């Protein structure tokens, strides 16, 4: 069960609401939790995208919106889904081993 | 005579002394020619057999763990003190006993024995592999699509225990992957070239009777006429 | 394209004596026609040699013409590729 | 040493150096224990070691193996190129080298630049005709 | 200049070994067992509601001629007589379909092209190809880094001279020759049997040399580019090396000749001098 | 997935692009290790193969080469209607012929 996004939640362009989220990267994360100790609770929010190195309006243009937004910023702490492995975003990440190519 | 004219000329037949109808026989000739001309015409169309059904496969399909259940089975092997016998052993081991009558004493033999039949399939290394499958000469041979392999690891490279200096490297190598530099590289030491020209096209000089359905929709008229034949009873009580 | 007309004329006199010894009359004349008509296609009510033996010469002829005209075919199929 | 990565030949017959192997590799041989051929090593491996150095500043002088094929484990040692490693007698290890676990919990390990594992071969079958090909150049309708 | 391929244009021959190429040695034998089973036959289900008559019937059906009589009469008898016709029309259309299948596909192997060939990046005992031992071309592939195989080849062919070269390739004991641009043009439309191809991939020019201080190097080259602007180097061109001009187009398919499918009226004679005994036994059992 | 789903679409080229996917934490997690490992682990022991099986490769609709086209109902449809006209010209020709005879 991971709560949502604005569009999930119709009416406002604003509030959230939970959902069933279900997927095999999922199956790959509750074997994790299994073996690394741990519980979790799963969120799915963002704009929408990946969140690549974007522009501003002319202020520091240095954002990394998106889901890197959510890594850098304190958001988060892990990112399980498929991420791509890219030099530019192994500047300020640490990645895994790689598990699909 | 229609039968006779559609066909083939076979038989004495009588012909309609009308001085019409041979204005209908003749169209219906004229039919005949077009559609027998047509029919051989499509017919050599079919019989030119792409080369490669190329026999597609999984890797955890019935298709290996039951050999036996098969005509007659996979004759499928690998060379026995490696590694990749350890990567099978620990997970199935039932495929691992009954592989054990198809060791290769190297490689070399192994795809010799893959060209002359002996073989029908080759379970090894990905790489060497990929590196061999491109460089023979006839190149008869292919690997299956490198989208389902067992066990997928990296050839990498080590350093040692604490850090000295990992993410030095590891970011140079990442910078040499984004500018494409490892595609250049392999294609002037791994890949070689024929990867491409797909599939040729052969005759097979037909000769199986595959025929044999012809032959039984002969035989199946034959039946009919007994059954036809049965009306010499069907006056007798009549 | 000359030795089908040289094996051809050769067969037919074997009909004019063949013919002669076992039992409307097939002359070299009458012959020639059938031959032709064999080979290239049925074309009109020809004699026939009622001999008890000829009829085995005729056929296999017509062996012969079958497999010269599906050869024939083929290979100018063959040609027409451009 | 391995066939398509790592080659090993021998040195020019006129001068001895390298044309464009640019590694003496330092191919030693104990049989005091010395190193005694230096014998030019190209190939792939080699060649990528080549690349990421001039990016990375440093500089590095290759050193053949002596003791076994590539590494393995007997009675708790290390004994192949992971040995030459896990003690200090060298300081990077090249080549084809497979990651595992055990490896990887005893040295380091950089990103993959090769990906491998178990696969299979086939012989391309010919292919005949359908036995029913007779009946395929006309649908049901004619 | 470049460098190019020369090989052999090998003139066009069809492989046809026989007739009965296109069936197994076994269907043949299929065909007389099923004849003489659907003679038997009709002969049955006829007067069950003339032995010649109804074998003849079949054996002409099949082979297409006009001989024969016999129409079967019974109701069970027409019906297996039309399928058979049937089957027969089909059979002698698979088998000229398949023939035509056969002759088609028999297009001689392509030739090279260029220097990115299968068949000669990846060398085999089936292609024989090389060059003069101890040349610039052979110089130029040992310090090639990219392909060396082709080399190790290319190190037990090689002829000492360009003489030798030429022979054995008009003589089939080597597939290719490897070489300049000029010569091997000049060459070909010299002799006008052999056949040039490939890209000029070895790039260079030709030029006249001095010492490094002639008091003439400019004069030379303004004399050199008058020329090639005033045609005069044109002019030699067509005078000294293109000149003899046996050029020509693509060629044709293959023609099946006197040996070809020589069996069949073989077999007809045969049948001829089988005749020849067939006449004095009937005549005189009869 | 997508092909192997509906099963009349077909993919086809070479992977030119690469990469491979991967979990992301920020650059001084104490947990990368860990998990790296179990990763490894997953991938020795053929979970990884399983999750695979279950997940993108299940549904099957793989299949051989096609054969060549056939000719049908309306791609020769012309013969037979001229075979009819022929008829229908008969039906005139018979009622000519009589009267003239
Ligand atoms: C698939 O390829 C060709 C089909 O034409 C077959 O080739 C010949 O096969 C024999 C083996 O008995 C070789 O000796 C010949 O060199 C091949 N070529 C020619 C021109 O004859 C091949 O055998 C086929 N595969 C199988 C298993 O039959
Ligand atoms: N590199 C592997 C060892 C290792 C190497 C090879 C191999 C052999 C020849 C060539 Cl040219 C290339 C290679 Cl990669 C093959 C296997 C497979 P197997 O030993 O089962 O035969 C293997 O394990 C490792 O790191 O443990
Ligand atoms: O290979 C040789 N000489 C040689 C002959 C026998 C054995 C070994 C070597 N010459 C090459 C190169 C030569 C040059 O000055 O570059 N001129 C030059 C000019 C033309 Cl037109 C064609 C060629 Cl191949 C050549
Ligand atoms: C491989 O294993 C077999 C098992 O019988 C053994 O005989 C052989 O010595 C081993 N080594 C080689 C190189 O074959």
């Amino acid at each position: 069960i991971c709560t949502g996004p604005n569009d999930t939640s119709p009416g406002s362009p604003r509030h959230t609401v939970p959902q069933c989220c279900y997927g095999f990267c999922i199956d790959l994360l509750i074997k994790l939790a299994r073996t690394m100790q741990f519980t979790y609770e799963v969120h799915l929010v963002a704009d929408g995208k990946f969140g690549t190195q974007e522009r501003v309006q002319n202020s520091n243009k240095k954002e990394w919106n998106g889901m890197m937004g959510e890594l850098l910023s304190g958001q988060a702490d892990m990112i399980v889904a498929p991420l791509t492995i890219n030099n530019e975003r192994a500047q300020y990440i640490e990645f895994s081993k790689p598990f699909k190519y | 005579l229609l039968w006779g004219l559609v066909f083939n000329n076979s038989v004495p037949v009588q012909n309609p002394k009308g001085t019409t109808s041979k204005i209908m026989v003749s169209v219906w000739a004229f039919f005949a020619v077009i559609f027998l001309a047509s029919y051989t015409a499509n017919l050599a169309a079919f019989m030119i057999q792409e080369e490669y059904v190329d026999q597609v496969s999984g890797l955890s399909d019935k298709k290996f763990q039951r050999p036996n259940d098969f005509s007659p089975p996979f004759r499928f092997g690998t060379v026995p003190n490696g590694s990749t016998e350890r990567n099978i052993r620990n997970n199935y081991a039932e495929m691992h006993a009954y592989m054990g009558k198809f060791n290769q004493r190297g490689v070399d033999d192994a795809l010799l024995s893959l060209k002359t039949g002996k073989l029908d399939a080759f379970i090894y290394d990905a790489a060497v592999l990929n590196y061999m499958a491109g460089r023979d000469e006839g190149c008869k041979l292919v690997t299956i699509g490198s989208g389902k392999v067992f066990a997928s690891t990296g050839y990498g490279i080590a350093i040692q225990k604490d850090s000295g200096w990992k993410r030095q490297v590891d970011l140079a190598i990442l910078q040499l992957f984004g500018d494409g530099e490892m595609e250049e590289l392999e294609a002037l030491w791994l890949t070689g070239i024929c990867h491409n020209e797909k599939n040729e096209v052969m005759s097979s000089q037909l000769d199986i009777d595959n025929m044999a359905g012809v032959f039984y929709m002969l035989g199946a008229a034959m039946a009919l006429s007994l059954i036809t034949f049965i009306s010499e009873h069907l006056f007798y009580w009549q | 394209w000359v030795m089908m007309f040289v094996m051809l004329l050769i067969v037919s006199a074997v009909a004019v004596f063949v013919f002669e010894y076992f039992s409307p009359s097939f002359t070299i004349g009458k012959a020639i026609w059938l031959l032709w008509g064999l080979v290239f296609n049925n074309s009109v009510p020809v004699q026939n040699p009622k001999g008890t033996t000829s009829k085995i010469m005729v056929s296999v002829w017509a062996f012969f013409a079958v497999i010269f005209l599906a050869s024939y075919t083929a290979n100018l199929a063959a040609f027409m590729i451009q | 040493e391995e066939a398509p990565f790592v080659i090993v030949e021998s040195v020019d017959p006129l001068s001895g150096t390298c044309m464009r192997n640019t590694v003496p590799c330092q191919k030693r041989i104990i049989s005091e224990e010395p190193g005694y051929i230096k014998k030019c090593c190209k190939g792939f491996c080699i060649d990528i070691l080549k690349k990421i150095s001039k990016s990375v500043k440093f500089t590095y002088d290759l050193y053949l193996v002596t003791n076994g094929k590539h590494g393995k484990k007997i009675n708790g040692t290390w004994n192949g190129m992971i040995g030459e490693v896990v003690m200090k007698r060298a300081y990077m290890a090249v080549g084809s080298l497979t990651i595992n676990e055990e490896r990887s919990e005893v040295v380091d390990f950089s990103v993959p630049f090769i990906e491998t594992g178990i696969s299979v071969m086939v012989s391309r079958s010919n292919g005949t005709v359908s036995p029913s090909a007779f009946l395929e150049p006309f649908s049901a309708c004619v | 200049q470049g460098l190019t391929i020369l090989v052999k244009k090998e003139i066009p021959r069809s492989t046809l070994d026989s007739f009965m190429q296109p069936f197994q040695s076994t269907l043949w034998l299929l065909v007389g067992l099923s004849v003489h089973v659907v003679a038997v036959m009709l002969y049955l289900l006829d007067r069950f509601s003339t032995l010649s008559s109804a074998m003849w019937f079949s054996w002409g059906v099949l082979l297409n001629s006009g001989i024969g009589e016999g129409a079967p009469r019974s109701f069970s008898a027409r019906i297996l007589g039309m399928v058979w016709a049937g089957f027969a029309m089909i059979i002698v259309a698979s088998y000229t379909a398949n023939l035509a299948a056969f002759l088609v596909l028999d297009r001689p192997e392509e030739r090279i092209t260029g220097i990115n060939d299968p068949r000669l990046r990846n060398p085999s005992d089936k292609f024989i190809y090389a060059t003069v031992k101890q040349s610039s071309v052979d110089i130029y592939f040992r310090r090639q880094v990219e392909l060396s195989t082709m080399y190790r080849h290319m190190e037990k062919h090689n002829y000492e001279s360009a003489a030798e070269a030429i022979q054995a390739v008009r003589d089939n004991k080597l597939h290719a020759f490897i070489w300049d641009s000029a010569v091997l043009e000049f060459e070909a439309s010299q002799k006008c049997d052999l056949v040039t191809t490939g890209e000029l991939f070895f790039r260079s020019g030709f030029g006249i040399g001095m010492r490094k201080d002639s008091p003439w190097k400019q004069q030379v080259s303004l004399s050199i580019l008058k020329s090639h602007e005033n045609g005069f180097m044109e002019d030699l061109d067509k005078t000294w090396v293109r000149y003899q001009e046996c050029d020509s187009r693509s060629n044709a398919p293959a023609t099946l000749t006197c040996e070809n499918m020589a069996g069949v009226f073989m077999l007809v004679a045969g049948g001829i001098v089988a005749g020849i005994f067939l006449i004095f036994i009937e005549i005189a059992y009869k």
